[PDB]
Order: C-alpha cells, then sequence, then structure tokens
C-alpha cells in the first residue's frame, strides 16, 4: 500500500528559500519517475518539476516558471524526493504534492502548505459565541467558535476534544490585511448545554497557541 | 503548454442519475499504440487528488464499474453511472503525455436535493472581545439548498455593511447542503451607538428575507 508524504512546508519570506521533503513507502521508490504539482485556489493544479531514473542519468523536467529557481532531486537509498526552492516569491504560495506514477498507476501524497509572504506570525484571539434568547428552547441550539487575526494559515479547531463531531460546520478561513478570521458552529440538542459543558479547542501551531474556550450561557 | 478544457465547471445531478463530464486537449496525447496517458482523478473537499481512470478507460484500484472512462483524438469523457453520495467533489482530467504536465480546470460535482431554507442564528460579541475594545456580530445560515444566497446586515434598521466578513462551506457530503458564515466587525464604540442588530437572508425558500436578530 503506497504512501507518500509531503514534510517542510511553512511560511517563509519573499526572496527566501525552503526545502520540501517527500518520503515514499509501498513501492520501489528507485523504479519510477517522480513530480512535485502545486494547486492554489486561484489558479488550480501546477506540474512544476519531474525527476526520472538513475539509468535516466536522473533527468529533470522543469516549468518554465520556476526554472533556476527550484530544484527537484531524489535520494533513491531512502525513498525520499525533495523540492530545493529558492528566491520564492508570493505567487509561489500554495499546496505542494509530490506524486510516483507510471504507466499503471498514480499516487499523490496529501500535500503540504507552502505561504510565501512578508507578513509576520501572529496569534490569533479566540471568542465564544453564545445566543441571546437562546436555542434551548426548541429542542436544539447552535453555538460558536471565533478565532480572529492569525498568521499563517493553519489552525485546527475541535468541540469537546473532537467528541463532538457532528452537527459541527467549520467555515473556511478568509485573510483580509495579511491577518486570518475563521469561524465555526456546533449545533446540539436544548436539553444538552448549557448544563453539560461545550468547548471550543483551538490552536494554531505556528504561534505555538492552544485554547479552550468554554461557551458560556447568557 | 498542452491545453487541457473541460465542461462543465459545474455539474448538478440527481442520486442514480447520470454524469457526463467533458475533457479536451489541444493536441494528440498518443504516446505510443495502446498508450495515450489521460487520467482521471477526484478530489474531495479538504483532499488529495484520487486516480479514477487512467490511460483513458482503465478503471483504477477499488473504483466501481459505475465510472467509464472514453475518448481519443483530443476528445475524452468521464462518465458515472448511478451517482452516489460520495461522489461529490471536483474532478479533474491530465494528460501524461507532453512536459509539461497539464491538467483540465476541473469540473466540480453537485448533488441535488430538495430546497432547504437555512437555519439563521446570530451572536453579539463576547465580553472577551468587548473587553479589548471590539465588537464583532456573527450570523450563521446552515444547512441550506440550494448554495445561492445573499446576506445582509442592518444595524437600528438602516442597512450597514461595512467590516464584514463572508465565508461558505462545501456541500455537505451526508446531507448535501451548504452552510454560511458572515462577521461583522464594529469597534466596541461603534458598537454601542446603536441597539438593534439584524442578519438578513434572501434565499429562494422564501419570499420574504428570513432574518434573526437582537437588542443590546
Amino acid at each position: 500500500e503506497v504512501k507518500l508524504e509531503e514534510s517542510g512546508g511553512g511560511l517563509v519570506q519573499p526572496g527566501g528559500s525552503m526545502k520540501l521533503s517527500c518520503v515514499v513507502s509501498g513501492l520501489t521508490f528507485s523504479r519510477f519517475w517522480m513530480s512535485w504539482v502545486r494547486q492554489s485556489p486561484e489558479k488550480g493544479l501546477e506540474w512544476v518539476a519531474e525527476i526520472r531514473l538513475k539509468s535516466d542519468n536522473y533527468a529533470t523536467h522543469y516549468a518554465e516558471s520556476v526554472k533556476g529557481k527550484f530544484t527537484i532531486s531524489r535520494d533513491d537509498s531512502k525513498s525520499r524526493l525533495y523540492l530545493q526552492m529558492n528566491s520564492l516569491r508570493t505567487e509561489d504560495t500554495g499546496i505542494y504534492y509530490c506524486k510516483i506514477y507510471f504507466y499503471s498507476f498514480s499516487y499523490w501524497g496529501q500535500g503540504t502548505l507552502v505561504t510565501v509572504s512578508a507578513a509576520k506570525t501572529t496569534a490569533p484571539s479566540v471568542y465564544p459565541l453564545a445566543p441571546v434568547c437562546g436555542d434551548t428552547t426548541g429542542s436544539s441550539v447552535t453555538l460558536g467558535c471565533l478565532v480572529k487575526g492569525y498568521f499563517p494559515e493553519p489552525v485546527t479547531l475541535t468541540w469537546n476534544s473532537g467528541s463532538l463531531s457532528s452537527g459541527v460546520h467549520t467555515f473556511p478561513a478568509v485573510l483580509q490585511s495579511d491577518l486570518y478570521t475563521l469561524s465555526s458552529s456546533v449545533t446540539v440538542t436544548s436539553s444538552t448545554w448549557p448544563s453539560q459543558s461545550i468547548t471550543c479547542n483551538v490552536a494554531h501551531p505556528a504561534s505555538s497557541t492552544k485554547v479552550d474556550k468554554k461557551i458560556e450561557p447568557r | 503548454e498542452l491545453v487541457m478544457t473541460q465542461t462543465p465547471l459545474s455539474l448538478p445531478v440527481s442520486l442514480g442519475d447520470q454524469a457526463s463530464i467533458s475533457c479536451r486537449s489541444s493536441q494528440s496525447l498518443v504516446h505510443s499504440y495502446g498508450n495515450t496517458f489521460l487520467n482521471w482523478y477526484l478530489q474531495k473537499s479538504g483532499q488529495s487528488p484520487k486516480l479514477l481512470i487512467y490511460k483513458v478507460s482503465n478503471r483504477f484500484s477499488g473504483v466501481p464499474d459505475r465510472f467509464s472512462g472514453s475518448g481519443s483524438g483530443t476528445d475524452f469523457t468521464l462518465k458515472i453511472s448511478r451517482v452516489e453520495a460520495e461522489d461529490l467533489g471536483v474532478y479533474f482530467c491530465s494528460q501524461g503525455t507532453h512536459v509539461p504536465y497539464t491538467f483540465g480546470g476541473g469540473t466540480k460535482l453537485e448533488i441535488k436535493r430538495a430546497d432547504a431554507a437555512p437555519t439563521v442564528s446570530i451572536f453579539p460579541p463576547s465580553s472577551e472581545q468587548l473587553t479589548s475594545g471590539g465588537a464583532s456580530v456573527v450570523c450563521f445560515l446552515n444547512n441550506f439548498y440550494p448554495k445561492d444566497i445573499n446576506v445582509k446586515w442592518k444595524i437600528d434598521g438602516s442597512e450597514r455593511q461595512n467590516g464584514v466578513l463572508n465565508s461558505w462551506t462545501d456541500q455537505d457530503s451526508k446531507d448535501s447542503t451548504y452552510s454560511m458564515s458572515s462577521t461583522l466587525t464594529l469597534t466596541k464604540d461603534e458598537y454601542e451607538r446603536h441597539n438593534s442588530y439584524t442578519c438578513e437572508a434572501t434565499h429562494k425558500t422564501s419570499t420574504s428575507p428570513i432574518v434573526k436578530s437582537f437588542n443590546r
């Protein structure tokens, strides 16, 4: 069972460098050609680089847009693919996938986020959203969490440590003025809350922020 | 640059129906006899692309017979029979014949279902925020269909939108609805300057708007 796993993404400033790694298991790495492909919401899927085999003398090909700035390499002995990026520009921002392919197959890793920006890492503010009149008067009520003013992107949000899974809507973050805002809702039975606690668990790894915000009634 | 053009951009279909998806290329993708490298992937929300079809018509692992690929020359088609629940997502074609490798812009599959009014919930600024000198009012509009919705904010009756941030979800896999959040962010002093706060939704399910409100 083939597994591809990208690592080493993150926040880097324009003009900066960064190296991606891609570890593959489940097949004989040295036998196959590999590529890096990136995705953006604004541009979709773009191939940037390919590397072939030892017998090929490790021939590589690149998209003209990264020629001379990107270098793809592989280590057949560790089953690892790499991408050395320098001279990064904001338009290089995206999710980077490594993939392995052949006549009969194609597999992509889970992808790693690369954010190229001059903006500073910033810890979010976490605010609890309790209703007024309260929904616990109709059988079901909806609560929320507002995670405001962070950077860069990835935060994690759970409810009751992931125990509340259903009835949850976590909205995609939106960037404005180099700061992100996100929100999430939980809908539960009115007999549930506020009698039983409901808590928003928010993490912003980049700032090592970890917040357990209890939604209290009133 | 091989150009891969797909249509439609968006394909609403009902459960049990047939979906047909088109990918056209600016040139022959025949690598060798028997080898035309056109792939079909499915990318589900927050997920990696997964191979469905390779070499135009070959089904990959676990891929049901409901899925069939075909074409040649420069016209390729993906058809899926008896469209199911988990079929939602973005379908992409790709060519592996010519370097640089290229992809279509994707086709999003949408499961049709009955119309659904949004469930509207409005929330006042928290004390934590107000203490920092800020006041965001939030409104959720959840589990509605179809996706097209409009949202207005009215303060003390007068319409007013400035410091508004909207975000929405992808189609739900289990119930085929859409949800939306709207955040109106004021400074505490401006929030304090008025009394009635209303989130107003215009959706096809209702002739009038559907609104929720509070007074501070």
